[PDB]
Formats: structure tokens, C-alpha cells, sequence
């Protein structure tokens, strides 16, 4: 009998096989059970091995025979995945046939060092006015989306994914961005409706949906983010730009906690093992922006976190807040009073800042940020409204209009030039003479008007990437003429 | 095979075998019991020992008793014969009318539908309740949750939903009661028998009750959910027909697992829950789904321990529902019944494309006005209400009117309120709330809207109050 | 009387705001103490369960 | 001697020697890795087994791999050739610029200088920054908290301190980026190269960068602070000079220690922190002192969890801080740089005995006038400015002039302001503030003071702005 | 030693809040069951046995004495924390040093409202 390349299960239960033998098995290596089940060897102890089973332990009796595959976990990669729905190991689950990818990568590879990177400078257009102007996201960033239940996080992610269609349907090649959507611990029907939604907007010809749903064993949910991040590192390391969305990263932490507590590792705070920082840090540190010597590719990341009762001092929320380059808070109080997306712009930040904003959006959002900052510190009066000087009155009459410009609708991202035009109209002052309730209508009208007649101006703003004084004057004229006839 | 009990600790029995070993989830029958005791295997500890959870009280067990491996997981009767009956966790009837004679048996443990088998259609399911239909419309084939503290209206609301929908349903129905009062189980059984839904004489019953009430040891409360789910699975697949599945409660399915976890030899998780809470609940909630080959309109009541929606159990369940109606204790204190919280109940079909532009605009208007009122209450704390401006006194008055109008009298609450239960079709609710928002009822007192159906009834009640004044 | 009333309301609301802030000081200290106590208690329960098995 | 990996549980590796065990804290090199994995010993389990914490990923470790006992704790190069070179915990250079060539090697687990070696007179490191050197003076061989997050001038302030100390004292600097984001580490490296503190050509760099990345196992983020202290201790003892030691962040140091202790299986302390939090902080903080050969002055960026200053981490840290500098956004908006908050900033050596009577009195006067202006700002905002006495208006003028005078131009932020940088010596700062307070300059405009060095330069600006 | 050889001694423990932390470390590393704030239940006997030696022997026992001045440090000035109350119930008095009187320049910052000495007027110079 062989007890180096083969072993036999001493015990099983709750998904943690204890194998005897496998003396030559490496840590974090993929063994295979006699029942066609795979597993990952995590605990190497003097007397046994702790294998986490990728599936149901109903099929793993005691005394089974386990054979080591000799390789660390690896996933397929390539442009053959685009538009597919794969599970935590690259197996298709959309029933469209075999994936047919030549290459492979290791899930647990290390991040690029200090020299390969270069400072984040390109803008990653999310197509959401609030995000694109007040909390911008560059390429190579890691911008946490942290919120409560049903506040609109998955919608921010899907609007971002849908928006890139305008770039991917063009001919410019360094603006093309390929999206990956890792869905961890989600009801399958949610992922099915999401894939349908992406197909509707035709945004599923450059998207890879990695699916690790609720029924899936804990190791698959713990492993899905790394599978997705590897499929994204493939595009990063080939001069292409990627955008990976983990949704959520709290459920990966829960799955990892289950694995650990069943392997009997020292609990720690909230029963989370000691590696729930290492776990997430060594994942989010793979979102980079390689310098030209390494291809110039990039890989953005938008981890999604759910916070219970807006408690952002919990364990995992703070672990992932101290790793990332910003955060986009989504408070529900704002959600229900009309502000949708409910991006609380006081708590939201982007440590990258305006270094990742197009010169036009810089030109405009630079002053919009200050106007809203001033409004936010006299918001309380808003109810009293009167009884105050013209100074604060004008402050909170500009703030209300600016706020109502940032409202937006499901699955309808706006091109950067159009956001710039709307914010220009709103902030230069061509709206302070308008009843707030009508602002939205004006927007939804003005936008269309500009789209129809003045396409040349929008093209010039898009290409020059700046509001030249000639374009500035032409835009002022357009706004004045339209606002006159409203 | 045949093993012998080796240890008994609480509801956890360790059994030793010398023949082959029974795989996990198998059912083992203990030999020498007056009533069938079934142990479900849960672990393999090595040395041909298996740890097991006893589906029924382990009193009177002796070290060394003999245990026979049935050879397959707990198998239960299924088919159109279980309609009108009541079943154990292990399937044996508990309504004293003879055996459930079926051709079909099903194992309560089975994998969930694959991703390629899901449906993606959504059509509103009118329930006749103003708040539910207006703010968080349900959906045919969707999973629905009622998150409640203790004594807020989960059970009365789910009885109202049964009475409304199950009676007017073409397909079958199932009510799996997991670990809740036996008084309630008997009450429901008699209510159905007296309402014609169940029929003792002939074969015309549309409900297949299953009960694991709170006197069952934890091994049983943690599995009756799977039994009701198996009956519904059959009706969904083999009959190829629409199904309803009411579960009450789905917290006890988690609580029982927590109860046995420590003895099973597992380090406890955050709040004393088992480390496997999330997966032990996903493997269940992932079988309650519509598919291309059927449809289940599952409704589930969910205890929220101490009204703490941030507890791990409800917090984890929130992700498995297509629509949640968070009953609230604060609203129930104001007397508004159902206590549904308008600013916490959500839905997935509340979109301008699925329910229509006007429905969506009205729902969002209701929510926004209520939120504005919530903000204003803080100022009313200090100023008083005489000081409020004249655009806000209107806001407060309208918000109070809308709060009252969201209340409704159910047909199953006639015992409490005395009023007559009402059903308000969708059009009536949307029109009434449109009018209340527009200001077409600033001249009626707010108490005119308390516990009435359509808006015209509020007008009539206002007139009657005026006359009797 | 109008001038006197407005000055009095200014003073009264200033005093009320100062009282509220002075109360929030103690409430915040108590909240932080209780939060740490909750974390410690939950952790001790977990490790005491882990040791017991 | 060579042992054999017997167990591998996460980042904790149990090795089994057969001839003789290595004392605790030794470094072991695993044989068979493409990279160099170093395990630090942590316990002596018995049966010739030692439990150890890995400095790198322990993926791919077989049960039986040979592990060679190095023979001493982690040893790093501590020559003067480190300056301008990035290195990681185990001493390798992570800037892919070639090996760090040094003739000296230092073991990172040292002990605090004995009682006899301690210096007894409390000096005052002169950073050359007016606000820092007047209201919250820094002390040689003292620990200095640095509050304030991003967008306030933390990196520019760090660079200015590095430059001024290297220029007005001849003492180099070390930057131990514990738990350093790779993006932020690269940005800091390039900012330093641009600003001249690091120079890649002429071998006159004034900074030694050590980076413990955020994606390294906890066993590595908990020791990088000791690598920084090792380099700086060399510069203090074997080269007898004052040193600066920046630690960004100091919270991540305690957190890394906490994770390591949890991994080893130790009962967590009060709020989940390790039981050894106090002494883990002490062994590190107690090597930052002013012995009889030199001094290490540590500037420790501090993060306060949950805005809770009584949390065990900041509670333990603040027992060692000798001063505090509070960078505040509300003063970057007003255009005053550095953003140092003159009132939140404090110091232990604001004692007439330590800093002197004139310095103490000037600092107290500036604080008093600034508090008075802060109090009067509300009244000006409510009752109006026209109802302030002559003395009140005079104090408002003085306070605005002092506020503007605290601002200074930094030689490393020239590209932003364009103004040539200045290094104000202590005595000139005291003189300028004495004169401003006494009223000698009541007859100059406010903007004459914005972004000027000595006071005489302010007078020159006042003249040139009316000509 | 002095107290038992007829002399008078004064001992200043500074701090006793940083001995209880060392004892908590020792206990938790011994695996002892943590209690309130993770302190072992023993954390009282630790200070009681130490401070009960600050006695004052009568003339038939030499007549020496040993005054003790333990120094406790309270986070956010919470006098009702665990160790502060453990020691407030072992000692014969207390001197509360407010952190806001201190910040007003009133130094030393004794909070005479709360400070007390339970031998007080006894053993005070008559003139004073
Ligand atoms: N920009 C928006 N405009 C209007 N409605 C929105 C917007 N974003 C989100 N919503 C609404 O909020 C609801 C919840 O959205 P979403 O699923 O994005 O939140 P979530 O955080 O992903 O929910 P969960 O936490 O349950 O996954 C949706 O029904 C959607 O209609
Ligand atoms: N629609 C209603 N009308 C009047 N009273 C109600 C209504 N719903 C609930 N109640 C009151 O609240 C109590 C809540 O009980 P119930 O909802 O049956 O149990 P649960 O605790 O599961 O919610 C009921 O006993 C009833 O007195
Ligand atoms: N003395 C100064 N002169 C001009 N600009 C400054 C000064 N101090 C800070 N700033 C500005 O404040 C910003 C803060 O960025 P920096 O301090 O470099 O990073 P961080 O905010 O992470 O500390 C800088 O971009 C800089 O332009
Ligand atoms: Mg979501
Ligand atoms: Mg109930």
C-alpha cells in the first residue's frame, strides 16, 4: 500500500475530511477523493491531513482512498471565458459547452511588487454622476462599496459594468475594459436574473460571471474571489484593463471562518481566524497598474461589503477599509428620501482623488465638491430655510439643486461628456432660478436636447478631454438658450 | 449492516458498526423501542463509529442497543395522498387516520436545481393587502419573508396570506410548521377543516400539513423543514404544477442546529451559532425555488431574536429572499396592523418596468413622505407642532393619514378587532394613495382612515363620524 | 418684548445645546466602554467553548 | 543543523530538530523554495519540536522539507549603503536595484539600552518647522504621535522633517512602513525620489526605506518595525548621531502582533488584542531612546480604532508618546500649511524647566491668544463684528497674524507653492512670536505673514507689497 | 524591613494599573479563565495582599510603619472601572486628579470634592 502519493480517510463530517497518509502532499494542494470529489489540503499535521471537500461530504465515507493530484489549485484563463458563467474552478455552469481555454493560472499567486506598479492616472468611468465627479475611481484602484442591506451596491456595480459598453464597442484599444463579476454566496436565481440583465444591455460579451452561490460548499465560496482575480490578472498581464467586482467580500470571510472553525484553529475576534486580514489583503493587493515595461495593463477592484446597522467598526468592514483606496458609502436614510444612488458623499472618499479624473470633469467637479461641502454644513437649517441671511439661503439653494442633479436611474449610465455638461449647467448657476422638483425633468430634457443637436460639442469635449474656452462659451450659450425656452 | 449504540449524550448518539459503515445522512432505526426512533448520521469519527442526531427523544436508550442501517436517508411518503394529512419529520402520520398509502417515497436530502434550471420571469402577485401590494409587491414563484420580533403579526399575517391565496389557488399547497406552538398547529388544522381547504371524507384537499412543533427534540426541528420542502419539491416536479409553501418558523431550523452543534464537537461561531450556519441554511433555501419545470411561491415567517435585524440568523436569511416585509414592533404599538414597516420592506419587482410607472411613482412617494415625517419628528421634539411651517404641517398631516391608511383589517383577525376582513385590489390601493398624496383628502380627519379598505370606505367612515359627532 | 424674547431664546437654546453636548460626552464614554465589554464577553464565550471541547 | 517540517497549519510551521533546537527567535531557512522563506522560532513544544511563524506564504511546504537553522535571529545589512534602498523584513532589497552591499549585519531582536546608558537631560530636537518647534516641541529620543489621515500633508510633512533633520543635524532617517499598501509605498518612493530625499545616482540619500507589505503573513508585518529599529540603531550607535524613525502605521503593528498571537493559540486579551500587548509595545518602543551615543526620535503615525481613545491599542501606545502632532483638514482648507493644529498638538516638554522660561512663556501666550480668538469667532459669527471692544478687535488681528505666521514654506513642497523653502531656527521663531505678541507689528497687513520664514522676512514682504 | 525594625518607610507603587496588566498577561498565558475585562478573578487578591502590608505596628512591635501610595491610571477618567474599584476598596483614602482641572492650569489638580482620607483629621498637625 502507498502512503506517500495516496492516503485513506480517517474521518469525515461537516465537510472536513481527516486523511491518513499523503505524506508527500503539499500545503494548499488539490487532492481527489475516490468518489470523484476534489478537496484542498489545508492542515498538514504530524498524524493526518485536513482536507476541505469541494462539495458534499455525503459521498465521502470513512476509509475512502484519496490521491494527490500533485498541483496547487489552478483555474483557466483567457478571452475564451468572456461572456461565460463559470464556477469557482472554471467549470461552466451556463450549459453552453466546454470552456476551451488553453492557458491556466494559480489562484494563490502573489501580487506585483513595488517597482512594477505606476501611480493610478487613468479614469475608470462608472457612468454614475455622483461616483464619477465626487468619489472618482482610477484604473488600478481598490474602491470599496460599503453599505447596508438593499441600499444599491450591486446596482452600482452593474451600472459600472454596463457603462463600459460604449468603450468596448469603439475602436480605441486602451479604453477597452473587461469586467469580471464574482458573486459569492448569492441565491442562484439572483445570479440568473443578473446575467439576464447584463444580456439585455448586451454587456455580456466582455463579462465573466464567476458563481459561488449559497448551496456551494464553503471552499468554493472561499476560493471564488481568487479564481476571479486570476482570470483578471491574466488581462492585467497582457496590456489589457480589467475590473473585478467581488460581491460580497463579507461572505468569503464567513466561508473562511466556517472552514477554520471546523479545522479547529484558534477562533479570535467574532470567531474569525487570525487570517481574515491576510485573506483579504493578499487578494485586494493584486489590483495594480503595471508600468509600460510590464505591458501597461491594469486591474481595478470594487469589493462590496455589507455592514449591519451602518456599523463600519466591525471586524471585516474595518479590515477591508484599511486595505483599500477609498470607499463609497450607501446609506439607506438617503435612499428613501429620493437620493438614489444613495451615495453619502460626506463619508465617501477616494484616496486617489482627482488624479484619476478627466480634465473636464476635474474642471467642473472641483467646484461642485466645494459647493456640496458648504451645503452639507448648513443642511440643518434647510427646514427653517427662512429667518436666515441671503448667504446661507443661497448656499442651501445651490446645494439642493446640485443634490438633485446627482439622482440617477437603474441601468442608465451617462457618458462622461454628458455628466460634465449637466454638472456645468447646474453649478455655473444656470439652475438657481428653478423650482427643485423640476430639476430632474430639466436634466432629462436638457440631456436629450444636447444629445440631438450639439453632438459636435460633445465630441470635442470627449476628444480634447478638456473644456476649452471656445467649448466653454459654446456650452454656456447652449445652456442659456435651452433654459430660456423651458 | 447493524451497529450498536456506544454513547448517548443529550440528543447525540454515537453508534459503533462492524459491518460496512453507513454514509452520512443515512437513517438508522433503533431496535427495541415502543415508537420508531430514527437516528440521522452526521459524522464519521473513525474506528467505525458514527455520531448521529436522534429525531426523537433519547430517553430509555441503553449502551449496546442494536441499530439497523435503513440504507438510505430519511424517506417520506409523497404524492397526492399526503394532501389533507399531517406528517412527522420522518413522514409517519400524526393525525390519527391510518397510514399514508402512497406509491412514491422521496429522500428528504437532495441537491438543489442547477444554475441552468432557473427561471427569470417575475409577475406581481396581488395579495389584497395595501402595504404589501404597494411598497413591497410579492411575486409569483418568488421567495417571500416576514421578519418579525415576538408577537408582532407574523402568524396572523401568514394565516391571512393562507386564507387569501391558498383558497384562490389552482395548484396545491404545503404548510411546514417548524418548531412553533402546537396550539397554533391545531388551530390551523381545524381552521382548514372548517373552511373546506382540507376534506376528511373525500380526496379534495389542497394542503399537506407537516409539523415539527417546539416539543420535538432538536434533531427533529432541524429536519421537518426539509420534509415539507420534499413534499413541495414533488408537487413542483412530478405533478408539473404550481405550488405554495408556507414555512413558520424558519428560525427554528437554525436554532435546532445551534442546539446540537456543541455536542457535535464544533467550536461555536459569533453569537453562539454553529460555524456552519450560512451553509446549513443555503443548502435548504436553495431547494425552495422556481425552475423551468415548476414553480414554488414560498412564504416564510422568520423570528428576529429580540427585534435585532443584525443578528446572524435573519442577517443571513435576508440574502435568500426575493421580497421581505419587516414587521415592526414600534408600528404595532401605534395600533397599525399589519405592522409592516414601510421603510424597511423591500422587493425585487418594485421597478418601473415590472409594476408600471404610476405604481412605482406612488410607492416611492409614500416612502419619501414617510421618511420626511420621520425627520420632522425630531424637530417636533423641541419646537412643538404649532411652530412648524405651513408646508410641513401639511407633510406631517399627510404622513399620519398615510400611516393610518396602510393599516387594514384581516378576515382572520375578526376575533381581535371585531371588524370585517377586507381585500383591496391593486387599483384601489394605488388610486387611494395617489389621492391621499395629491391632497384630495386634507378635509377628512386622519382617524377616518384607520382600519378601512378602499379609500371610499374611509370617506364613508369620515361621514359617519361627522354625523354621530 | 420682542427683542427680549429673541435674546432669551438665543440664550436658552445655547444653554440647551451645551447641556446636550455635555451629556453626549458621558454617553459616548459609556458607549465605548460597553462596546469593548461586548467584544470581550463574546470572545471569552467563544474561547471557553473552544477549550471545553 | 537541519530539521524537518512536521506540521504546516496556515502560517504556523512546526519543525522537528534531532540534534539540538534553536533558541527562541532564531531564523530558519526552508530549503527548496524559489524565494527565500524564513521561519522565526516562537515556542519549544517539546520532543525536539519548535513552533514557528513564517515570514512568507507557506504554500507548497511538504511534511519533511529540510529546514536549516541559520544560527541567529533575522540578520539584515545595516551599513550606510542602505540609504535610498528599499528592503523588506528579512533584509532583501525589494526595489530590484541590486543587492545591498554592506560590511555590517545586525540581528533585529535586540534589547533596550541598559539603565546606565540612558541620558538624563531632556533636550529638544529642532525640526526647523515653526509650529512644531514652538507649540509642540519635539524631544530627542522621544516618541511623537502623528494624527490626521490623508489629504492633509502627512507625506509632505514627513519629507520636510527628513530633509531638515538631515540638513541641520547631519542625521539620517529610516522609514519603516509597517502594513504598507503597495500602491502607497510606490507613491511614497517616487515622491521621495522627486523631492530629493532619495537619490538614485549620487549616493547621497537621506532615507532608508523598509516596507512590510500589507499582503505578507502577519509574522512579517509584526517584525518590520524591528527591522527599522535595527537600521536606525546602527545609525545611532555605530555612527553616533541623531536619527529620525518614521513608523507608518503604528496601529498595524499592534494588529499584526495580535494576529500572530492568535495564530499561535493564545487566549485573546481584553478586546481581542494579544495578552502580551503591553510588553510587545514596550520591547519596540523602549529601543527608541537617547542613549549616550546618540538618539532615535520616532514619529509614529497613529490610527485610533472606532474613534475610541481608550481602546487597548491607542491606550497602550499613548503611554509611550512624548508628544503629539495633530494634522487637521480644517487648516488645509484655510490654506495654512503645514496643517498642524496649534491647539490639539501637545507635548510633554512644554515645561519651563525643559524648554526654558522665555520659550514656555511665548508658547503659552500664543496658545492663550489662539484660544481667545477661537472663542471670539463664535461671537463674531453671532452678535456681529461691530460689537467687539478695541481690545477684542486687536486680539482678533493678532490671532489672524499669528495663524498666518505659523504657516511656512517647505523645501520639498516648492513645486506646489513655488516659494523657496525656509528652515526657521528655534531662536528666530521665538523672537518672531515675541514681537508679534508684544504688538510690535500691529502696523502690518495680514498677508505680509502668510508663508514666510523668519519675522524679518515678513517685514520685507510687508514693504515689498506696498511698493 | 524598616517597618519591622522600628523605622518608618514610604513606598510608592507607580503604577499598580500596569502590574495588573502584567498579571493578566501571565494568567492568560497560563490559560487561566479570564473574567471581567479579561482580568483573572485573582486580580483582587493580587493587590489586596500587596497593600495590606502597609501597616502601622504598635509600640509592642517596634513602632515602625509603612505608608503606601499606589498610583492608578484610569482611562477617560472612569473611576468605576474594574481595577480602580478593586483598589478603591482596598485603600484608606484617595486623591482624584482631574484632567480638566489640570488643563485649566490648576496644578496639582486634586479634585477636592471627591478626594478623601479615612484617617483624615487624625494624625494632622494641630496648627494645620
Ligand atoms: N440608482 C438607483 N435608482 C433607483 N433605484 C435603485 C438604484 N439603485 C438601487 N435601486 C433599488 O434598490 C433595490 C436594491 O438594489 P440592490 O440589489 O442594488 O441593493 P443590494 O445592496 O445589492 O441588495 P442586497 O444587499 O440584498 O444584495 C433595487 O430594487 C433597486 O430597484
Ligand atoms: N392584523 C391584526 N389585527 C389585530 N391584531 C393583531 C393583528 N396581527 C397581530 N395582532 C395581535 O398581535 C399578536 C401577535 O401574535 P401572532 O402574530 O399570532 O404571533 P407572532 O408572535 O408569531 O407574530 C396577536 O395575538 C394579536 O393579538
Ligand atoms: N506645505 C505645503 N505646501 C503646499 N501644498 C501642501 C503643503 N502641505 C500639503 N500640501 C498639499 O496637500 C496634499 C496632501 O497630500 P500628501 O500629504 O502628499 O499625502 P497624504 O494626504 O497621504 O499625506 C498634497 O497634494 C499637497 O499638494
Ligand atoms: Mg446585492
Ligand atoms: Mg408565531
Amino acid at each position: 500500500v502507498d502512503l506517500e502519493e495516496t492516503g485513506r480517510v480517517l474521518s469525515i463530517g461537516d465537510g472536513i475530511a481527516r486523511v491518513h497518509g499523503l505524506r508527500n502532499v503539499q500545503a494548499e494542494e488539490m487532492v481527489e477523493f475516490s468518489s470523484g470529489l476534489k478537496g484542498m489540503s489545508l492542515n498538514l499535521e504530524p498524524d493526518n491531513v485536513g482536507v476541505v471537500v469541494f462539495g458534499n461530504d455525503k459521498l465521502i465515507k470513512e476509509g475512502d482512498i484519496v490521491k494527490r493530484t500533485g498541483a496547487i489549485v489552478d483555474v483557466p484563463v483567457g478571452e475564451e471565458l468572456l461572456g461565460r458563467v463559470v464556477d469557482a474552478l472554471g467549470n461552466a455552469i451556463d450549459g453552453k459547452g466546454p470552456i476551451g481555454s488553453k492557458a491556466r493560472r494559480r489562484v494563490g499567486l502573489k501580487a506585483p511588487g513595488i517597482i512594477p506598479r505606476i501611480s493610478v492616472r487613468e479614469p475608470m468611468q462608472t457612468g454614475i454622476k455622483a461616483v464619477d465627479s465626487l468619489v472618482p475611481i482610477g484604473r488600478g484602484q481598490r474602491e470599496l462599496i460599503i453599505g447596508d442591506r438593499q441600499t444599491g451596491k450591486t446596482s452600482i456595480a452593474i451600472d459600472t459594468i454596463i457603462n463600459q459598453k460604449r468603450f468596448n464597442d469603439g475602436t480605441d484599444e486602451k479604453k477597452k475594459l473587461y469586467c469580471i463579476y464574482v458573486a459569492i454566496g448569492q441565491k442562484r436565481s439572483t445570479v440568473a436574473q443578473l446575467v439576464k440583465r447584463l444580456t439585455d444591455a448586451d454587456a455580456m460579451k466582455y463579462t465573466i460571471v464567476v458563481s459561488a452561490t449559497a448551496s456551494d460548499a464553503a471552499p468554493l465560496q472561499y476560493l471564488a474571489p481568487y479564481s476571479g482575480c486570476s482570470m483578471g490578472e491574466y488581462f492585467r498581464d497582457n496590456g489589457k484593463h480589467a475590473l473585478i467586482i467581488y460581491d460580497d467580500l463579507s461572505k468569503q470571510a464567513v466561508a473562511y471562518r466556517q472552514m477554520s472553525l471546523l479545522l479547529r484553529r484558534p477562533p479570535g475576534r467574532e470567531a474569525y481566524p487570525g487570517d481574515v486580514f491576510y485573506l483579504h489583503s493578499r487578494l485586494l493587493e493584486r489590483a495594480a497598474k503595471m508600468n509600460d515595461a510590464f505591458g501597461g495593463g491594469s486591474l481595478t477592484a470594487l469589493p462590496v461589503i455589507e455592514t449591519q446597522a451602518g456599523d463600519v467598526s466591525a471586524y471585516i468592514p474595518t479590515n477591508v477599509i484599511s486595505i483599500t483606496d477609498g470607499q463609497i458609502f450607501l446609506e439607506t436614510e438617503l435612499f428613501y428620501k429620493g437620493i438614489r444612488p444613495a451615495i453619502n458623499v460626506g463619508l465617501s472618499v477616494s484616496r486617489v482623488g482627482s488624479a484619476a479624473q478627466t480634465r473636464a470633469m476635474k474642471q467642473v467637479a472641483g467646484t461642485m465638491k466645494l459647493e456640496l461641502a458648504q451645503y452639507r454644513e448648513v443642511a440643518a437649517f434647510a427646514q427653517f430655510g427662512s429667518d436666515l441671511d441671503a448667504a446661507t439661503q443661497q448656499l442651501l439653494s445651490r446645494g439642493v439643486r446640485l443634490t438633485e442633479l446627482l439622482k440617477q436611474g437603474q441601468y442608465s449610465p451617462m457618458a462622461i461628456e454628458e455628466q460634465v455638461a449637466v454638472i456645468y449647467a447646474g453649478v455655473r448657476g444656470y439652475l438657481d432660478k428653478l423650482e427643485p422638483s423640476k430639476i430632474t425633468k430639466f436634466e432629462n430634457a436638457f440631456l436629450s436636447h444636447v444629445i440631438s443637436q450639439h453632438q459636435a460639442l460633445l465630441g470635442k469635449i470627449r476628444t480634447d478631454g478638456k473644456i476649452s474656452e471656445e467649448s466653454d462659451a459654446k456650452l454656456k450659450e447652449i445652456v442659456t438658450n435651452f433654459l430660456a425656452g423651458f | 449492516t447493524t451497529g450498536r449504540i456506544v454513547a448517548v449524550i443529550g440528543a447525540v448518539v454515537d453508534v459503533q458498526f462492524d459491518e460496512g459503515l453507513p454514509p452520512i445522512l443515512n437513517a438508522l432505526e433503533v431496535q427495541g423501542r415502543e415508537t420508531r426512533l430514527v437516528l440521522e448520521v452526521a459524522q464519521h469519527l473513525g474506528e467505525s463509529t458514527v455520531r448521529t442526531i436522534a429525531m426523537d427523544g433519547t430517553e430509555g436508550l441503553v449502551r449496546g442497543q442494536k441499530v439497523l442501517d435503513s440504507g438510505a436517508p430519511i424517506r417520506i411518503p409523497v404524492g397526492p395522498e399526503t394532501l389533507g394529512r399531517i406528517m412527522n419529520v420522518i413522514g409517519e402520520p400524526i393525525d390519527e387516520r391510518g397510514p399514508i398509502k402512497t406509491k412514491q417515497f422521496a429522500a428528504i436530502h437532495a441537491e438543489a436545481p442547477e444554475f441552468v434550471e432557473m427561471s427569470v420571469e417575475q409577475e406581481i402577485l396581488v395579495t389584497g393587502i395595501k402595504v404589501v401590494d404597494l411598497l413591497a409587491p410579492y411575486a409569483k414563484g418568488g421567495k417571500i419573508g416576514l421578519f418579525g420580533g415576538a408577537g408582532v403579526g407574523k402568524t396572523v399575517l401568514i394565516m391571512e396570506l393562507i386564507n387569501n391565496v391558498a383558497k384562490a389557488h389552482g395548484g396545491y399547497s404545503v404548510f411546514a410548521g417548524v418548531g412553533e406552538r402546537t396550539r397554533e398547529g391545531n388551530d390551523l388544522y381545524h381552521e382548514m377543516i372548517e373552511s373546506g381547504v382540507i376534506n376528511l371524507k373525500d380526496a379534495t384537499s389542497k394542503v399537506a400539513l407537516v409539523y415539527g412543533q417546539m416539543n420535538e427534540p432538536p434533531g427533529a426541528r432541524a429536519r421537518v423543514a426539509l420534509t415539507g420542502l420534499t413534499v413541495a419539491e414533488y408537487f413542483r416536479d412530478q405533478e408539473g404544477q404550481d405550488v405554495l409553501l408556507f414555512i413558520d418558523n424558519i428560525f427554528r431550523f437554525t436554532q435546532a442546529g445551534s442546539e446540537v452543534s456543541a455536542l457535535l464537537g464544533r467550536i461555536p461561531s459569533a453569537v453562539g451559532y454553529q460555524p456552519t450556519l450560512a451553509t446549513d441554511m443555503g443548502t435548504m433555501q436553495e431547494r425552495i425555488t422556481t425552475t423551468k419545470k415548476g414553480s414554488i411561491t414560498s412564504v416564510q415567517a422568520i423570528y428576529v431574536p429580540a427585534d435585532d435585524l443584525t443578528d446572524p440568523a435573519p442577517a443571513t436569511t435576508f440574502a435568500h429572499l426575493d421580497a421581505t416585509t419587516v414587521l415592526s414592533r414600534a408600528i404595532a404599538e401605534l395600533g397599525i396592523y399589519p405592522a409592516v414597516d414601510p421603510l424597511d420592506s423591500t422587493s425585487r419587482i418594485m421597478d418601473p418596468n415590472i409594476v408600471g410607472s404610476e405604481h412605482y411613482d406612488v410607492a416611492r412617494g409614500v416612502q419619501k413622505i414617510l421618511q420626511d415625517y420621520k425627520s420632522l419628528q425630531d424637530i417636533i421634539a423641541i419646537l412643538g407642532m404649532d411652530e412648524l411651517s405651513e408646508e410641513d404641517k401639511l407633510t406631517v398631516s399627510r404622513a399620519r393619514k398615510i400611516q393610518r391608511f396602510l393599516s387594514q383589517p384581516f378576515q382572520v383577525a375578526e376575533v381581535f378587532t371585531g371588524h370585517l376582513g377586507k381585500l383591496v385590489p391593486l387599483k384601489e390601493t394605488i388610486k387611494g394613495f395617489q389621492q391621499i398624496l395629491a391632497g384630495e383628502y386634507d378635509h377628512l380627519p386622519e382617524q377616518a382612515f384607520y382600519m378601512v379598505g378602499p379609500i371610499e370606505e374611509a370617506v364613508a367612515k369620515a361621514d359617519k363620524l361627522a354625523e354621530e359627532h | 418684548s420682542t427683542t427680549s424674547e429673541q435674546s432669551a431664546r438665543m440664550t436658552a437654546m445655547d444653554n440647551a445645546s451645551k447641556n446636550a453636548s455635555e451629556m453626549i460626552d458621558k454617553l459616548t464614554l459609556t458607549f465605548n466602554r460597553t462596546r469593548q465589554a461586548v467584544i470581550t464577553k463574546e470572545l471569552i464565550e467563544i474561547i471557553s467553548g473552544a477549550a471545553a471541547l
